[PDB]
């Protein structure tokens, strides 16, 4: 049982004298939502990401001592650019990017 | 070893880290995105008296919580206060800094008195509970809550998810 | 440290008892600095209002005596300035009902008000400025000081703040060499007497000596 | 969007970090700091009780603090401790690991008794409160506090 | 209404040089560890630099709202990794004509 | 006077060959998490080990020091972007002097 | 600045971010590790009466505590509690996610009473004191504790 | 026990000094000790913002000196001296060896006080005749005398045998009766006579004492 839809709300931000915390909105004030109706090809292949997901999220857990993780997309950053810059890259390009010109 | 779905033009392709190979550009930290699904969405049975099944009580284990950034539209949401038989409250009070669950449509809550045999009460199938862009794998009590999972992506040029 | 006063400079005298019997002792603060300070039950704005309520009645009690209406003003011991000497603790305000709720501070302090006046009153009597924000005066209506020990009691060495006593007193001309100038101030006692006595208020407790 | 400035040779460039495309090299974390430059020297007016028109109490909004690398010094420091009219205090204790302003000359203290609607007392601004080495958006009782505001440097 | 003098303190250590004095037990206390300095004339940086603060201000409160942790370190350690993923991320071309590494003969 | 054995405890674990033993309410307990082994001879890189950790601590001292927040869990995403930042923050080159790869013709 | 070290084929090179040029590689995060070493297996003495002499108290410098990935196998490990002439006790509790050392030979348990002059105890050495997983410069009541200095190393897959 | 000591050893053949001791000003302290133990709670007598004066007392008493005919009378010429002329002193502060500049010791660092007078009462109290407390000090509990100090004797107010418990530290100083020898009990009488005087007007207002 898949639900082809998915209602999301997104805490991020984008006015006048409105960014001051004294002014501003409240704790709940702060969310923007969307839709997503049909085209489930996304839908329920990204319900299918999180159980897999799970079973890795929570062996990374069980290693690291602090209470809240943060950085778990920053250290997935570092991850991209050590593989594909951190060895030694090649104009001929047998893996590595950098498209060759002349 | 943690599967990384990449989104183009409304189409998933689950990868790796690694196995990304070139072209698949990756131009800011902003269209890295932690998405947080509901179990309610994959065609589970939610009662207040029989989802109590599915989570249980343990001691040993630390408590551990994880951020995310977008989550869905809770069908069902749960507010419990539990306390021991005699005057001490099973669920350990919520940490600074966690709010309840940002859009419910049904709350759900139960008061009451239960045995308590553990320390803190984990899920029995694996899932997080969903907390204010804070995914926990504990129960706090007085705070709203429904049971979810988490996905790591990467986003095209559209961010918007 | 009370007779001493009565005998250098009185005159007959009518005093009061003054007790909380409801409320009790708050807690306040000096501004700027000086630690806690307690203030004592009669000095409660719940129930100060009351004891100036009953002495400004004092102040308008008239008498009669044969075709004439007599005043407190006419028997009262005036030294300039026809105010009447009031040896009250709330003679520091100048004895109006609309001054004793006044407030200068903002959302977050509390510069000065009925509290930091009564601290600097008990220490300089004779001040015309306070020093705080309001710059009241500590002088009475009738133009001298009022000495806090005369107007206090039941308070712990110089701790005027736990003071359970307000004492009120009421300078009258002895008129021993003008018999009727004694009749007219014998008469306005009597109804002194009996209006105190007889005042029906709960939240004081008044009687004499 | 968040502006970032580029300091050559005691001149300073205004950019951000996607405009930029280089021949202004970046070589290491050293070099990106994060300073927080004291308000009472853009031009204001500051006693203990004329200051008090810029800040005032909300409830509902979240406490944060940042962090900030080297600061200046502040000319005027306040310190205080409030209570409520017949309450305990409204200012909340200071988080652990918050001390007060390093370098202050002279310090305005006040602990007093005052009205508080609200539970936390915010700049009517939107500047923040310097700690030491912390700058956050309220304040915190008994630690010494300068109004300012982070800018952010890459040196060259 | 510019202030162009500027001094300045800075709680950052010298490495090079200590001698029973790194040691904690040792050590100067939690007050005498910042390094002072200051920044007279030449006004052209410190009041173009009075306008910078002024207008990161928006931005800094608009991100701290978003954010769900007390404390932020990590804003300079983000623009660092967002420094590299705009260069290197994408890919370049010999040529460059978005890139760097000019090529030479 | 050197060890030259190492007895050592890793705390990792493995994504694989696990069966609802991922589970948190499953799985073992604080102490059951931590795989170990064992470093006998090869004394050239185990006294060359303790000799390093002597090394470092006056760094770390004085890092610690320079830092306002307790636990520091950053430094080694720190040097990681220092790597990555000197070796592409600047522009390389084809012949890589001081940079790297590799110019075919 | 800090020091770290390359292993390469079981050889051990020190060297620093600042040094090295191109032949040495970074793969993945995964290979940046952390290590603790213990001092006990620097031939020092060991005992309650003898081992207090390398650590004092000290007032105005707040404790810090970093993580290390790897750790020994401790000779020895220590457990303290001690409470002020009248009652109080001056360790500092072990802060929220703070236990023991994991793998201890051979533990030291004493609880009595004692003088304090100064909020935290230090190591008199320079050297950490290590817990599960979180090394840190100051003592905590109850808790096993080993003490020694950490490592930053990083290994060639 | 108390009644038993005065008649088998303490018979008519010797005369005893005795006086009621309690700190009417301070309370009662706990004391834990050094590797696990348990806290044990001491009685109020035993702590030293006091406890120095019960010991001027008896040092003092020591010291008083009576006039009969042409000779100065002390304690030691009419005391019970079994052996070494030490007078036999029956008191809690006899397990240190009767001095004051002995019982603000110590053992330990800065880190734990190991030993001290705390550990040295407990001890000996369990075993008064040995000469070593098995302590990092290693002080002995033998009195000046020579012999034990039972603690029952010389403690009172505690409860079972927590003689830690006792508001009470019993001092007893044995006297010769000379019973046999009416010169001897002149002298002895004259020596007593002093004695009652002193200590019945003895000024500090931090301890109450009276006879029997």
């Amino acid at each position: 049982k898949c639900n082809p839809n998915l209602h999301y709300w997104t805490a991020q931000e984008q006015a006048g004298i409105a960014w001051i915390p004294y002014f501003g909105p409240g704790a709940e004030g702060i969310y923007t939502e969307g839709l997503m109706h049909n085209q489930n090809a996304l839908v329920c292949g990204l319900r299918q990401l999180a159980n897999e997901t799970t079973q890795a999220l929570q062996l990374f857990l069980r290693a690291t001592t602090e209470l809240r993780t943060y950085t778990i997309l920053n250290r997935k950053a570092i991850d991209f650019l050590l593989r594909r810059w951190g060895g030694t890259c090649r104009i001929l390009g047998p893996d590595c990017c950098i498209e060759p010109h002349d | 070893s943690m599967p990384l779905g990449v989104v183009t033009n409304s189409t998933l392709e689950v990868t790796e880290i690694d196995q990304l190979v070139c072209k698949d550009h990756l131009a800011s930290t902003d269209q890295l995105k932690s998405v947080g699904l509901n179990l309610e969405g994959s065609g589970v049975s939610t009662d207040i008296p029989s989802a109590t099944k599915r989570w249980g009580f343990r001691s040993g284990v630390p408590p551990k919580v994880v951020s995310y950034e977008a989550g869905e539209w809770a069908e069902n949401c749960y507010n419990l206060e539990i306390k021991k038989p005699d005057g001490s409250e099973c669920l350990p009070p919520p940490p600074d800094g966690v709010r309840g669950f940002p859009r419910c449509r049904y709350v759900h809550k139960a008061q009451g008195t239960g045995p308590c045999p553990g320390d803190y009460a984990f899920h029995k199938d694996g899932a997080f509970f969903l907390y204010d862009r804070l995914a926990s794998t504990v129960i706090y009590r007085g705070v709203n809550f429904a049971e979810g999972v988490i996905a790591f992506l990467i986003l095209a040029k559209p961010k918007e998810t | 440290l009370e007779k001493e006063y009565f005998d250098q400079h009185f005159f007959r005298t009518e005093q009061l008892i003054i007790r909380a019997p409801l409320t009790d002792k708050h807690i306040y603060q000096p501004y700027p600095s000086g630690a806690d300070v307690p203030f004592g039950p009669p000095l409660d704005i719940q129930i100060l209002h009351q004891v100036l309520d009953l002495q400004i009645a004092i102040e308008n009690i008239t008498a009669s005596y044969d075709n004439e209406t007599v005043t407190l003003q006419d028997i009262c011991l005036a030294p300039l300035n026809t105010n009447c000497t009031i040896l009250s603790v709330l003679n520091y305000f100048q004895n109006s009902h609309s001054v004793l709720d006044h407030k200068k501070g903002d959302d977050f302090f509390v510069y000065a008000d009925y509290h930091t006046h009564f601290l600097y009153c008990v220490r300089a009597p004779a001040s015309l400025n306070d020093t705080s924000l309001l710059h009241d005066p500590c002088l009475g209506t009738f133009g001298g000081p009022v000495f806090p020990w005369l107007v206090l009691g039941g308070y712990d060495d110089q701790n005027y703040n736990n003071a359970t006593a307000l004492v009120i007193t009421f300078p009258v001309n002895n008129y021993y060499n003008d018999t009727e100038k004694l009749q007219r101030a014998q008469a306005w006692e009597k109804e002194f007497i009996n209006f105190v006595k007889n005042y029906k208020n709960p939240n004081l407790t008044i009687s004499f000596t």
